């Protein structure tokens, strides 16, 4: 090959062994390594391999200090030219001018990429992970310390680009669609009355329509540094992930609001009105790709308060019962039928954080932190390989957004929904149980009639839109 | 080949990932992926007689606080599992223990009270306080220690061999 | 799903990264900055069968990355995009192509010409002219803007009905 600097003046100039770093078995995917390869794998001359940068900047806070790191980077930029050979050295020796035939080939190949690379890491690092350098103000400065050091004409127009996005950064996305949004559904409320909102009187589309963009939006804001540590789960969950929590809390409401609808509706009649209502929503989910949505009605309905409903369900026309053995079969066998679906639609999407959040987190204990091979330890980059595929599995759905029309007063609607009140967990779950053994009473006590509630009519427009 | 549904149930701060996976890692934990099929699926022989487990952890979902009756469901049997050094973590049994009864809708449910983290010392709760409350509901109670493996097949057998007993 | 490697290769300031992030993110960037390497991961339906697009973004600025034989050696289809209103950008097209051939070592390589910046009203380059290029190659020929988010979806989308009849 080529000539590499002494490993005694640069450290990744060391070779490749069994004692370093692991490859799994055309680009090499490593299973292990000191760090010191990790940042050389990670700015390779030979290959490009976009997905390192991306898997390694994600999750190296386990096993690399942010400030750890960019002093490698710095050791990785600054690269020496090799020791001249004898040849070279007699016209140097001289004075006479060296043709480098080796050195015009190194800093082609070595200089020239691993120069080029660690600005692309320093780049993607200050452009998407920026709350390093927010945390660690003297980072921020190191940094900028480094970007003033680089020098030539080549690379000049990079060290615009990196100052370019710090400034833009430390003091903080218009969307084109093709097709204009449909025009917004209205029901038996009227446009800007935001009194008289409530299941029934809005279009069964136009709720499922504006929460798909009420949780997409929610969906499109969880950044990976929420979920990478498993730190969601810690004792600083809403510290560090405010964006996530702020996901799951809107899913329990509207699945306790489903619920609380469903068994608050004393007269039968009127209550198997709503619980079609419910599954003409689910229906609109399941055509916005909205696979959150669709487990948030499939939650309500498998509830204990509301599964055992049994004549409230026996009354729901055969077609809007087979939706729902439909809705509900994605869940089953560990959401396989579901899982199957999301790798099989074009998409906007709002995919469900159930699974995302309890495989980052078992894939996390599962595998041991390092590798020890031939008796030294070696970082397990597969462990953080197989997380940062799933924080990279959200984000490929966090791109692409909706082609519907925002209502700003029903997204308002369903942001303050408080279906507990003022009631704490158990008391809300209980309350709801006990309402749903008075509606139905168990066997063999008799189902009393009850009164009707709503004033409106209660035919549902249906999931059919008006165009 | 029968295949038991056997769901783990506890809070967050337990350590019930660990169990199920200390189950299913019984050789190595070199590797560990939790997607495919056989991370959650376990052919085992209990009593002479083989059979599978596929078993429901839903570690991480502790803030799904509705979707708890949705996964509770789909099991027949339940571990009730609490961490020995978070005593919260042992009055918060009794309503999974109840839950676990208003969603199966039968008084007696296959479930195995089980003792996480037993090996580590500050032991908040004792073992003679779990053992009256495991009487108290009439359910079997285990110890197990999720980092030397040391009861978890004990916790898994026993609470097939409780769903085994309400089949018949 | 069947996975499709696409690279964008092309002169420099002619819009790949406008290009991409257009197709990917639906939101059009109008400040300009070079990029050396970027990966954008897409699933989409094409011809109703689903497929995963990973679009590796290459850099235009000739001997200011060198790297260029690295990105084609990974590539299954490639993108030649040139600026409509920059003659210079399209006179490359051909170089480029001249360089994929020797990475990929063969002459029927999956390829796509695009012509970029279509709103912008000068126009130094015609399209009957691209075309005649875009003929000899015997690779199609889509004409594109970032801005107004016109034939973006049908390039990239041309691109893999190119790989697809390649392969079989
Ligand atoms: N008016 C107009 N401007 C466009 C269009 N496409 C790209 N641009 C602009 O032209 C410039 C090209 O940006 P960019 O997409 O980054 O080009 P590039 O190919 O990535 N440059 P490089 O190859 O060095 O990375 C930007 O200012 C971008 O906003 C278009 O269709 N219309
Ligand atoms: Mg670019």
């Amino acid at each position: 090959q080529m000539r590499l600097p002494s490993a005694d003046v640069y450290r990744f100039a060391e070779p490749d062994s069994e004692e370093n770093i692991i490859f799994e078995e055309g680009i090499p995917i490593i299973k292990a390594g000191t760090v010191i390869k990790l940042i050389e794998r990670l700015t390779y001359h030979m290959y490009a391999d976009p997905n390192f940068v991306r898997t390694f900047l994600t999750t190296y806070r386990s096993f690399c200090k942010p400030q750890e790191l960019l002093s490698l980077i710095i050791e990785r930029f600054e690269i020496p030219e090799p020791e001249p050979t004898e040849a070279d050295r007699i016209a140097i020796e001289n004075g006479d001018q060296p043709l480098s035939a080796e050195l015009k080939r190194f800093r082609k190949e070595y200089i020239q990429p691993v120069q080029l690379r660690v600005l692309n890491v320093c780049r993607h690092w200050v452009e998407h992970h920026f709350y390093d350098f927010e945390r660690d103000a003297y980072l921020l400065q190191r940094m900028e310390e480094f970007i003033g050091t680089v020098r030539g004409k080549a690379m000049k127009k990079w060290v615009e680009s990196i100052t370019k996005i710090i400034q833009r950064k430390k003091i903080a996305h218009n969307i084109t669609f093709q097709s204009s949004p449909p025009t917004v559904e209205w029901h038996i409320s009227r446009p800007g009355h935001i009194e008289t909102f409530d299941l029934l009187t809005l279009h069964p589309i136009e709720i499922a329509r504006q929460l798909t963009l009420l949780e997409s939006d929610l969906y499109r804001a969880v950044q990976p540094s929420e979920l990478v540590g498993s730190v969601w789960t810690k004792e600083d969950k809403e510290i560090n992930s405010p964006n996530l929590l702020k996901m799951i809390r809107h899913t329990t409401n509207l699945t306790l609001w489903f619920e609380k609808c469903i068994v608050e509706t004393e007269n039968l009649e009127e209550r198997v009105a709503v619980v079609s209502r419910i599954i003409e929503i689910l229906q609109v989910f399941q055509e916005l790709n909205n696979f959150n949505g669709v487990l948030e009605v499939v939650s309500a309905m498998n509830s204990s308060p509301v599964y055992r409903l049994d004549h409230t369900f026996e009354q729901i026309p055969s077609r809007q019962k087979k939706i729902l053995e439909e809705a509900h079969e994605l869940s089953e066998d560990h959401y396989k039928k579901y899982l199957a679906k999301l790798r099989s639609i074009n998409p906007p999407c709002v995919p469900f954080f159930g699974i995302y959040l309890t495989n980052i987190l078992k894939t996390e204990e599962g595998n041991p932190e390092v590798l020890k091979r031939h008796g030294k330890e070696l970082i397990n980059f597969s462990k953080r390989r197989k997380v940062a595929e799933i924080t990279g599995e959200i984000q490929q759905y966090q791109n692409q957004p909706y082609c519907l029309r925002v209502e700003s007063d029903i997204k308002r609607f369903f942001e303050n929904l408080n279906p507990m009140g003022n009631s704490m967990e158990k008391e809300f779950t209980d309350y709801l149980f006990n309402k749903s053994l008075e509606i139905e009473p168990r066997n063999p006590k008799p189902l009393p009639r009850f009164p009707k509630k709503y004033s409106y009519p209660l035919k549902s427009p249906g999931v059919r839109p008006s165009n | 080949m029968t295949e038991y549904k056997l769901v783990v149930v506890g809070a967050g701060d337990v350590g019930k990932s660990a169990l199920t996976i200390q189950l299913i890692q019984n050789h190595f934990v070199d590797e560990y992926d939790p997607t495919i099929e056989d991370s959650y699926r376990k052919q085992v022989v209990i009593d002479g007689e083989t059979c599978l487990l596929d078993i429901l952890d839903t570690a991480g979902q502790e803030e799904y606080s509705a979707m708890r009756d949705q996964y509770m469901r789909t099991g027949e049997g339940f571990l009730c599992v609490f961490a020995i050094n978070n005593t919260k973590s042992f009055e918060d049994i009794h309503h999974y223990r109840e839950q676990i009864k208003r969603v199966k809708d039968s008084e007696d449910v296959p479930m195995v009270l089980v003792g996480n983290k037993c090996d580590l010392p500050s032991r908040t709760v004792d073992t003679k306080q779990a053992q009256d409350l495991a009487r108290s509901y009439g359910i079997p109670f285990i110890e197990t220690s999720a980092k030397t493996r040391q009861g978890v097949d004990d916790a898994f057998y026993t609470l097939v061999r409780e769903i085994r007993k309400h089949k018949e």
